[PDB]
Protein backbone atom coordinates (compact mmCIF):
# COMPACT_ATOMS: atom_id res chain seq x y z
CA UNK A 1 0.00 0.00 0.00
CA UNK A 2 1.58 3.39 -1.26
CA UNK A 3 -1.51 5.56 -0.94
CA UNK A 4 -1.06 7.61 2.08
CA UNK A 5 -4.08 7.28 5.29
CA UNK A 6 -6.34 9.87 4.20
CA UNK A 7 -8.90 11.55 6.64
CA UNK A 8 -10.89 14.72 6.51
CA UNK A 9 -10.12 17.28 9.19
CA UNK A 10 -10.75 20.88 10.15
CA UNK A 11 -8.93 23.72 10.18
CA UNK A 12 -9.23 26.63 12.59
CA UNK A 13 -7.20 30.02 12.51
CA UNK A 14 -7.45 33.56 12.78
CA UNK A 15 -5.37 35.65 10.13
CA UNK A 16 -3.73 38.43 12.09
CA UNK A 17 -2.20 41.31 10.01
CA UNK A 18 -1.26 44.85 11.15
CA UNK A 19 0.29 47.18 8.86
CA UNK A 20 2.11 49.80 8.73
CA UNK A 21 0.96 53.41 6.69
CA UNK A 22 3.24 56.41 6.09
CA UNK A 23 0.45 59.22 5.34
CA UNK A 24 2.88 61.74 3.21
CA UNK A 25 1.64 65.21 2.10
CA UNK A 26 -0.12 63.63 -1.16
CA UNK A 27 0.06 59.80 -0.73
CA UNK A 28 -0.37 56.96 1.25
CA UNK A 29 2.84 54.18 1.96
CA UNK A 30 2.68 50.92 3.83
CA UNK A 31 5.92 51.05 6.00
CA UNK A 32 5.52 47.54 6.72
CA UNK A 33 3.03 44.74 7.15
CA UNK A 34 3.30 41.66 9.71
CA UNK A 35 1.20 38.58 8.76
CA UNK A 36 0.18 35.92 11.43
CA UNK A 37 -1.91 32.83 11.95
CA UNK A 38 -3.22 32.69 15.54
CA UNK A 39 -4.75 29.39 16.34
CA UNK A 40 -8.28 29.54 17.88
CA UNK A 41 -8.32 28.24 21.35
CA UNK A 42 -10.58 24.86 22.83
CA UNK A 43 -12.49 26.73 24.28
CA UNK A 44 -13.41 28.93 21.60
CA UNK A 45 -13.73 26.22 18.96
CA UNK A 46 -16.10 24.49 21.19
CA UNK A 47 -18.21 26.81 22.81
CA UNK A 48 -18.41 29.88 20.05
CA UNK A 49 -17.34 28.32 16.75
CA UNK A 50 -19.13 24.80 16.87
CA UNK B 1 -25.19 -58.68 -49.36
CA UNK B 2 -23.90 -57.37 -46.02
CA UNK B 3 -23.11 -53.87 -45.19
CA UNK B 4 -19.53 -52.45 -44.91
CA UNK B 5 -20.08 -52.46 -40.96
CA UNK B 6 -21.27 -55.25 -40.02
CA UNK B 7 -17.14 -56.70 -40.31
CA UNK B 8 -15.35 -55.91 -37.65
CA UNK B 9 -12.48 -52.96 -38.35
CA UNK B 10 -9.02 -52.73 -36.87
CA UNK B 11 -7.17 -48.94 -37.21
CA UNK B 12 -4.20 -49.98 -39.50
CA UNK B 13 -3.10 -46.52 -39.21
CA UNK B 14 -1.26 -45.16 -36.12
CA UNK B 15 -3.10 -42.30 -34.78
CA UNK B 16 -1.72 -38.83 -33.93
CA UNK B 17 -3.81 -36.20 -32.40
CA UNK B 18 -2.58 -32.63 -32.75
CA UNK B 19 -4.50 -29.80 -30.63
CA UNK B 20 -3.59 -26.41 -31.57
CA UNK B 21 -3.16 -23.80 -29.71
CA UNK B 22 -6.22 -21.67 -28.43
CA UNK B 23 -6.06 -17.95 -28.64
CA UNK B 24 -5.56 -16.15 -25.81
CA UNK B 25 -6.55 -12.31 -25.04
CA UNK B 26 -4.12 -10.35 -22.48
CA UNK B 27 -5.91 -7.69 -20.78
CA UNK B 28 -3.64 -4.69 -19.49
CA UNK B 29 -2.16 -4.86 -16.15
CA UNK B 30 -0.28 -2.03 -13.80
CA UNK B 31 0.75 -2.73 -10.33
CA UNK B 32 0.76 1.03 -9.92
CA UNK B 33 -0.70 3.41 -12.08
CA UNK B 34 1.22 6.92 -12.97
CA UNK B 35 -1.94 8.33 -10.83
CA UNK B 36 -1.31 5.97 -7.99
CA UNK B 37 1.90 6.87 -8.16
CA UNK B 38 1.74 10.62 -8.08
CA UNK B 39 -1.13 9.75 -5.27
CA UNK B 40 1.99 7.88 -3.10
CA UNK B 41 3.75 11.63 -2.24
CA UNK B 42 2.64 12.86 1.29
CA UNK B 43 2.65 16.21 -0.32
CA UNK B 44 2.11 18.08 -3.75
CA UNK B 45 3.67 21.24 -4.27
CA UNK B 46 0.93 21.88 -7.33
CA UNK B 47 -1.51 21.44 -4.92
CA UNK B 48 -0.04 23.20 -2.00
CA UNK B 49 0.71 26.45 -3.78
CA UNK B 50 -2.56 25.94 -5.99
C1 LIG C 1 -6.88 -38.22 -30.26
O1 LIG C 1 -5.75 -39.09 -30.23
C2 LIG C 1 -5.97 -40.35 -29.57
C3 LIG C 1 -4.64 -41.06 -29.55
O2 LIG C 1 -3.67 -40.30 -28.83
C4 LIG C 1 -7.06 -41.12 -30.29
O3 LIG C 1 -7.33 -42.33 -29.58
C5 LIG C 1 -8.32 -40.26 -30.32
O4 LIG C 1 -9.38 -40.93 -31.00
C6 LIG C 1 -8.02 -38.93 -31.00
N1 LIG C 1 -9.22 -38.14 -31.10
C7 LIG C 1 -10.00 -37.81 -30.06
C8 LIG C 1 -11.24 -37.03 -30.40
O5 LIG C 1 -9.72 -38.13 -28.91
Amino acid sequence: NIAPYKFKATMYYKDVTVSQVWFGHRYSQFMGIFEDRAPVPFEEVIDKIN
Amino acid sequence: QLSRADITTVSTFIDLNITMLEDHEFVPLEVYTRHEIKDSGLLDYTEVQR
